[PDB]
Order: structure tokens, then C-alpha cells, then sequence
């Protein structure tokens, strides 16, 4: 979950950490952890075309 | 070469988002807040981010 | 007293039907309650992820610290 | 005194406000742990059945019905 | 009961009929299983060479280390 | 003042009428749960004796007395 | 102590003397048990095929998940 | 001070002997109590199912909100 | 922390060095314990056959059902 | 402000050291108290059993119903 | 909510990545805390050898019996 | 009822101060035993290979990957 | 996987090349293993005479009776 | 109304903002107060420890017993 920032701040109204998607309610990307992500191991090798 | 790499397009809206309604009822960065359910945000903004 | 129908008309239980529903226990004041809160509601919402939290529609001053949203 | 009784109200407010440790994650893990042991026990009979070459209908299964639907 | 047909609806056995066909034992959660993990399946698949492994579709935090994909 | 003491008495009466959440169900399920483990704990002894062919008297039970008589 | 006779009066063992009769391990509550379930019984029954199952005479409220029969 | 007999005769304990009878804890006013309620009794009863309720013989205008029955 | 040498002075372990002597786990109250039970002891003894039992030196009202002996 | 050393001389604490002694909280009147009760004392004592009782050397007519002893 | 990052500001966790470093759960008072304890901290010390201990920076009186050191 | 809520807090404080057993040895001892079985199961393969005279490359190993890396 | 090379990097096989040297099956913990013993090894050494024995680098409290050498 | 701002100009309360300052409730006489005591004040201050005391600037004869400096 980790991160939710580096998103589209458009629409949100930034008040410090607060991003007011409404006049009354806000969000904090630091803890807006609705985002599950994924990472994988990768074995790689450089190639010459 | 083993290499941990993040996996894009495998992320999901897990629903952990907890938007907060500032009890001040305005864009004040301070003041008490009401951590609400993820239902209060437009899904379009969620998809954009 | 069962979850579907309880023994008190002021107590209602929201029983989830699948893995995506959010449980809620709602209690409407009355009888011996104050006149001001004769029809207010106190709800404990349970997110499907396993998070319990409280909410109520009554004044913020009258909310306790735990149910202070 | 009124100050004494008001404090008791606050204590109940404080005490009932304990955080829930999300016991749903704890319970679910045990059920999965229970199931895999049951399905794990079916490995020996299937392995022995395959190594003898017997058909699926001929392979006697000593499986007992599980309350978690296996 | 048998590999072809079992006495439980939620337990299915994928018995191979050839030397190059794998074996799988899959069970679907239900009845007294958790509502959150309901209808999910855990399968123990057997390679034709005799290698046993476990797989499941339950959430990452609910997967035991022995069946982690 | 008389009114401030009346608030104290009413709060005490309000507190004294807290609902009792039927604690009989919780312990009874747990008490059966402990006995549930005791009865199943002797299955291994019985299963071996039946398969080994021991008689009822020839089967040695490692049972310790339980305060629940289960 | 033995299957023929146990060291506790509330614990009884039904040993199968043949191949066509079942076995029973019956435990009767009491002593430190609750008054509401003071005289109820919980039993383990095993078929001659070797299949074990749980049974009890207690109310459905008190019945565990594995003995809902 | 045991359930069979109390320290003072103004407090009585009805201890259930089986699972089909209700318990009662009855207390009678007196001594330093008001003269007009010198012989009234305040009793707590417990149903066999495990429900606790209050009852008293005092007039309605002296009853608390919890024993208005 | 060994059986011969434990890490706390209030914990006593009697290890059977022969097949005919018993094992015992003795724990004496104190420090943060109640002053009434400041110097009492609670012991768990094991017969050489492998049977466990609990004994306690506190008053009967302080004795739980488990160590009521 | 501790039990061993009180803030003022008008309050004295009898803190027991073992399980056989009794706790007592003695408060001697004075300062702004009435001239007649200038040198009277009021004490709250606790038995080792865990029972609290009140005693006061003030006149009978000045004893409230709480400490009618 | 993971060990690396938590959903609450007041909680931080030192995850032991090796066999020679200790684990600790740090919870810093705040939000609805008492004014005297706006900035005190308590930790759950987990030694690498398997020992759990608790320490706090609060005053001596506020320390519970389980965290007196 | 100020004194009553103290007993509630005191019991919780006492209960929160329960001695947590050192469970680390239990898992580590059990984990090695799982390696004990896994490592010793290849002795038959190793002993048969040595006695037949095959080399290291000629010794067919029916090893299965272990989550404990043992 | 073979004796010369295996499919697990934590599993090491020391196959003898003559009749005078000894064989060894060495396995290194990790992944799902404990943090304390994350880098320890368990090895099976076979003498040229055909005797099998075990050794391990873990602490004494984790050494089983099999490898307690 | 509120601690920060009150509905009467004759009542002020000093609310602490940290743990190193004291709280106080201050009230100044006026309107219906006597001309001699028309402009002094009565204060209720709370120490950082949490101790409440009363003080007043009125003459010694007008001071109550509990507010004697």
C-alpha cells in the first residue's frame, strides 16, 4: 500500500497535507493507501542489437 | 541479473483510502477532521490518479 | 435476539451478505433517552477490510472522544 | 460530586474507544492453514494411486467432509 | 470417496489419465469458511514428474508462506 | 445547590442500568470448546487400539481427570 | 486409564468388539461446568469404516462450529 | 458473606439449583432508609437464559429510570 | 535461564533426576502481587507417569476452578 | 503528596506493611473547623479482608447516618 | 498498513533486518491525549533472543506496574 | 463508581503485563527439524548413487525446492 | 537437479571423487527461515566407510537430538 | 459559551496550551454587585499538576472561608 501520492492533484484543493476533494472533506496522500501495488523480481541481461 | 522491479498496471484500488472531513468544514489545513469512507470521492478522480 | 430481527425496535443490525458489504450496528435513542436525542442515531460501521469505526448524526459537542468522527 | 461522576463518563468514553486489531486477518489465515493440511494429506493416496496406475474411479479416497468445504 | 467423484461438493480431484498430464487437488472455501475468503480455491497441483506444489487465489496477507506464489 | 446533586444521582441511576450482554453464551461455547479438545484428544488412543487389535481393557488411556467432567 | 473403564465418571468409552459396530467416546459435563450445561453430553462417534464425527445434546447457541449436528 | 446466607438480613440471595429456574437478589430498605419506604424491597432477578432485570415495590415517583417496572 | 538456574528468584523448578521422582513447577507470588497473597505459592506438580495437576496456597475464594484442589 | 508523608498534618495515613495489618486514613479536624470540633478526628479504616468502615469521635448529634458507629 | 509504513502518524516500527538488532513498537501520545502527556513516548522492546520488555518516558506515578522500568 | 472502574483498569493493566513466552526457540527448533527430514531424505539417493558408481553428474536427484532454502 | 548441481542454491552436495574422501549434504537456511538462523547451515556428512552423521551451526537451544554433536 | 470566547465579559478562563503552564478561571464583579466590591475579581486557577485553588482581591472581611488567600 505504501504510497498514494505522485497522483493527479487536479480537482483536489491542497491545504497542507489536506487535498479537499470537497468543500468539507479532504484526503492525505501520505496515508490515502487505497492503492495496492505490485513489484516483481526480474532477471535481466544486456543485449547488443 | 536479478533485479527487483515494480510492476505497473498491476495496482488496484484496494479501498484503504480514508478521506477526512475537516470539522472546520472548509479548506483549513488545521482543525479536527472526520476520517470518512472512500465513497465520498468521485470515481473519475480516483481513476485519474 | 437475532441479527436479522432484534428484540428492540431501536436496535438494527446490518448483516453482510457477501465479502464486499460493510457491517453496521445502528441504535436509535428513545424511551428513557433525552428529549434532544429522542430520534438520533449511533452507528458502528465495519469496513470489509476489517476496520471498525463509529459515527453519529448528533451534535459534535455531544459526541464522545471515541465516537468523535 | 459532579466532577467525580463526569470523570467516570470520560473513562467509559476512553475505554470503549480501543482500536480493533482487525482480527479478520488472523482468523482467515488459520482456516487456510487448516485446509492445506487436509488437502496435503490427500497427496499420499493420489501419489500411490498414480504409481499403481489405477483409474480415478478405482482410486479409493479416504477423504472426510470438511466444515470449510475442504 | 473416489478420485472420479467425491462425497463433498467443494472438493475436486484432477486425476491424470496419461504420463504427460499433471495432477491437481483443488478445494473451494464455503459453508463455515470466512465470508471474506468465501468461494476462493486452494489447489495442490502435481507435476507429471512427481513434484508437488500448492497454489491459492486468496489475498496476499492471507496466504501462508508454504503456499505463497 | 439541590439541582447539581440531582444530576449526580440521575447519572448514577443512568450508569446502574447498563445492559448485561448475556455472558452465558460466550463461556458456554468456550467451555464446550475445551471439552471438545479433550474428547478428540483420546481419538488417537482409540484409533490405534482398534487398528492394532487391542481389546477395551488392553487399550491404555492417557486420560487425566478434567474439572468439567467431559 | 483404559478404554474399558476410564478414570473419570463423566468420560465413557464405547469400544467396538467387532467389525460391524461403531465406537463412541461420550463425555458428560459437570463439576466445574456451567449450570445451564450441567447435564448435557458431548460424544465422538466413529463408524466401523473408521470415520469420526462429533455430536452433542447442547443447545444450538452453545454448539461449536464442528459439531452442528 | 456467601450466597447461601448474607451478612445482613436485609439482603437475600436466591441461588438457582438447576438450569430451569431463575435467580433473585432482593434487598429490603430500612435502618437509615426513609421511613415511608422502610419495608419496600429492591430485587434483582436473572432469567434462566441469562437476562438480568430489576423490580421494586416502591412508588413510581421514587423509582429510578432503570427499575420502572 | 535453565531448570537448575532460572532467571527469576520467584520461580522454582524441581527437575526429576530419576524415573521414580516427580517434576514440579513452583511459583511464589510477590513484588507486584497483592499484599494479601504477598508470600503465597502456586505449584504445578507432575507425576512420573506424566499426569499434571495444580495446587495453590491462596485462600479458596482466590482459588480458581482449575486449581481448586 | 504520598502516603508516607502527607502534605498537611491534619491527615494521617496508616499504611499496612503485611497481610495481617489494617489500613486506616485518619483526618483530624481543625483550622477552619468549629471550635467545638477543633480537636475531633475522622478516620477511614480498611480491614485486611477488604472492608471499609467509618469511625468518628464527634458528638452523636453531629454524626451523619454514614458513620453512625 | 504494513510494518514499513503505518496508517497512523503516532506509530512507528523498527523492523529488525538482521540477527543482532532489536525490534521496537513506538507509540507517541497525541491527538486526544491529556495535556500533561502531549509528547511522551512508550516502546515495546523486543530483544533478539526472544524477550519482550516495556519502557516509558512518563512520570513515575503514571507508570503502570507492567512498565515500571 | 470511581473505585469500580479502577479495578477494570487494574485488571487490564495486569493482563497487559502478562509474560509473553519466548516462542522463538519453538519455531527455530521446529524449522531445523523440517530441514532435518528434508536433508536426510536424499541420503537414499546419495547412498544409491555412491554404491552404483555413478558420478555427481550421473546421480539423478529428485529434489524439490524448499521454502526454507535448506 | 543432480548431485553435481541442484535446483536450490541453499542446498549443496559434496560428492566424493575417490574412495578416500567423504561425502557431504549441506543445506543453508533462508527465505522462510528465521532471521536469527537465516544464514546458518545444516550438513549431512558421510564417512568413506558408509556411516551417516549430521552437524549444524545453529545455537544449542535449536539443535535437535539428531544433530546435537 | 466557549473557553476561548465567553458570552459574559465578566468571566474569563485561561486555557493552557502546553504542559508547563497553569489554567485559571477568572471572574470580575459588576452590575448587580455591591459598589464596594464593584471592581475586584475572583479567580479559580488550576496548577500544571492539576490542583484547583480559589483567590480573590476583595477585602479580608468579604472573603469566604474557602478563598482565604
Amino acid at each position: 500500500r505504501i504510497d498514494s501520492s505522485l497522483a493527479s492533484s487536479a480537482g483536489f484543493v491542497v491545504a497542507g497535507e489536506r487535498w479537499y476533494y470537497t468543500k468539507r472533506h479532504f484526503i492525505i496522500p501520505r496515508y490515502f493507501q487505497n492503492w495496492r501495488m505490485r513489484r516483481r523480481k526480474y532477471v535481466t541481461g544486456w543485449v547488443m542489437p | 541479473m536479478n533485479m527487483y522491479k515494480w510492476v505497473p498496471e498491476s495496482i488496484r484500488d484496494s479501498g484503504e483510502g480514508q478521506p477526512s472531513y475537516s470539522n472546520n468544514g472548509d479548506y483549513a489545513p488545521s482543525g479536527p477532521w472526520v476520517a470518512a469512507g472512500i465513497h465520498t470521492m468521485p470515481q473519475s478522480l480516483r481513476d485519474s490518479m | 435476539s437475532t441479527a436479522a430481527v432484534t428484540g428492540q425496535t431501536g436496535l438494527t443490525i446490518t448483516y453482510p451478505a457477501s465479502a464486499t458489504e460493510s457491517a453496521a450496528i445502528q441504535g436509535t435513542f428513545g424511551n428513557s433517552a433525552a428529549i434532544k436525542i429522542k430520534n438520533q442515531t449511533l452507528t458502528w460501521t465495519r469496513t470489509p477490510e476489517g476496520a471498525w469505526s463509529c459515527a453519529t448524526t448528533v451534535e459534535a459537542k455531544f459526541k464522545p472522544a471515541g465516537c468523535a468522527s | 460530586t459532579l466532577i467525580e461522576l463526569m470523570i467516570v463518563v470520560a473513562i467509559i468514553g476512553i475505554l470503549a474507544a480501543i482500536a480493533i486489531p482487525q482480527y479478520q486477518n488472523y482468523i482467515a489465515k488459520s482456516q487456510v492453514s487448516r485446509v492445506m493440511s487436509e488437502t496435503g494429506s490427500l497427496k499420499t493416496v493420489i501419489e500411490t494411486c498414480i504409481l499403481d496406475g489405477k483409474t480415478a474411479a478405482n482410486c479409493e479416497l479416504g477423504w472426510t467432509n470438511s466444515n470449510l468445504l475442504g
